[PDB]
């Protein structure tokens, strides 16, 4: 049956270059126009480029004109996207798609996608900042408190609380890639406000890629009258 | 963001019908054929509808499309949990000379009660300020369906730079959470009277506000 498979995805620095391939199988490749579409993580689809069956005609989104070059080799069933002058905003899953034009224009066959991360970063352990409970939460009932795990590379980090003794009410969020080229995530827990005088709350952050473990005590703020 | 306009979120119980609209202009939907793409969570998009109203092999007739004027509509009857996905409309735009997309619609097949989000907003920690950085952390919890829009305000003016927001994912209790970050310099943090995280969920906006000069 018909298939597309992208490769060449990975890490590249701002200003750098990377080439993606796509291999097609199960059809006459040269009979079809081809398309690249990208998706920044958690965002919408964005068309990048298209190429006629022969190669003699090429098309680009305004955002990539003069930086990206689409091409193909019909003898090797292979589509390429050469990306140059890469920017942080080019960070995305890149999908190859077969472009049909019999009646309307549409993409009837898609690859599985290849992630391209554009960052100047190298291995870096996290900084861990407290998310101290709101002074308006601490008078009674419950309070949210957390840790901000910031400026680390690569993924992942794991987070526990009180060395794994505290698991109820814990939520650790997915990481974002910041404009710095480094990852950040948060972990939050809800605790009894009454406990805040007397129980200690410690996030335990493990970053195996840098062999860094950080234990951060999270306490009520100085300005909080309750404490 | 995207050229075609779609609602961010649509939801209905299993067995119901929904429609997802796509709004454009003469140069896109007005003069050209509309396609629809289904993106199941963690998968590549797939073709659902082409030439306004045609179904590829393997797409059931529960799925239908129509176009009129500068709008298009995807219809889904007999909704089932396997239809839970992001849906994208697409067409050719002769004025941008580009294949264009809507911004995508998250279709939730309702399996639990609707719940308005809780919004917890942390100002920059004294420790981060002393490291010469400033991150506002907006934690958004206990909501369903799993679709929000986050807007940041500096005083009353919108802020678009320095914003990162996670895709909602499930908590232990089976409701959704999501996080948003606004990255400022300490200078920026101290030079406004307040900052707000606004979260739009279904028919509600919940906004929390913090102030550099106030114990949050
Ligand atoms: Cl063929
Ligand atoms: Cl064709
Ligand atoms: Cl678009
Ligand atoms: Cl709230
Ligand atoms: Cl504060």
């Amino acid at each position: 049956e018909v298939q597309l498979l992208e490769s060449g995805g990975g890490l590249v620095q701002p200003g750098g270059s990377l080439r993606l391939s796509c291999a097609a199988s199960g059809f006459t490749f040269s009979s079809y126009a081809m398309s690249w579409v990208r998706q920044a993580p958690g965002k919408g689809l964005e068309w990048v480029s298209a190429i006629s069956g022969s190669g003699g005609s090429t098309y680009y989104a305004d955002s990539v004109k003069g930086r990206f070059t689409i091409s193909r080799d019909n003898s090797k069933n292979t589509l390429y996207l050469q990306m140059n002058s890469l920017r942080a905003e080019d960070t995305a899953v890149y999908y190859c798609a077969r472009l049909r034009a019999d009646l309307g224009l549409y993409m009837d066959l898609w690859g599985r996608g290849t992630l391209v991360t554009v960052s100047s970063a190298s291995t870096k352990g996290p900084s861990v900042f407290p998310l101290a409970p709101s002074s308006k939460s601490t008078s009674g009932g419950t309070a949210a408190l957390g840790c901000l795990v910031k400026d680390y590379f690569p993924e992942p980090v794991t987070v526990s609380w009180n060395s794994g003794a505290l698991t109820s009410g814990v939520h650790t969020f997915p990481a974002v890639l910041q404009s710095s080229g480094l990852y950040s995530l948060s972990s939050v827990v809800t605790v009894p406000s009454s406990s805040l005088g007397t129980q200690t709350y410690i996030c335990n952050v493990n970053h195996k890629p840098s062999n860094t473990k950080v234990d951060k005590r999270v306490e009520p703020k100085s300005c909080d009258k309750t404490h | 963001q995207s050229v075609l306009t779609q609602p961010p979120s649509v939801s209905a119980a299993p067995g119901q019908k929904v429609t997802i609209s796509c709004s454009g202009s003469s140069s896109n939907i007005g003069n050209h054929y509309v396609s629809w793409y289904q993106q199941l969570p963690g998968t590549a998009p797939k073709l659902l509808i082409y030439d306004n109203s045609e179904r590829p092999s393997g797409i059931p007739d529960r799925f239908s499309g129509s176009k009129s004027g500068t709008s298009a509509t995807l219809g889904i009857t007999g909704l089932q949990t396997g239809d839970e996905a992001d849906y994208y409309c697409g067409t050719w735009d002769s004025s941008l000379s580009a294949l264009v997309f809507g911004g995508g619609t998250k279709l939730t097949v309702l399996g639990q009660p609707k719940a308005a989000p809780s919004v917890t907003l942390f100002p920059p920690s004294s420790e981060e300020l002393q490291a010469n950085k400033a991150t506002l952390v907006c934690l958004i919890s206990d909501f369903y369906p799993g679709a929000v829009t986050v807007a940041w305000k500096a005083d009353s003016s919108p802020v678009k730079a320095g914003v990162e927001t996670t895709t909602p994912s499930k908590q232990s209790n089976n409701k959704y959470a999501a996080s948003s970050y606004l990255s400022l310099t300490p200078e920026q943090w101290k030079s406004h009277r307040s900052y707000s995280c606004q979260v739009t969920h279904e028919g509600s906006t919940v906004e929390k506000t913090v102030a550099p000069t106030e114990c949050s």
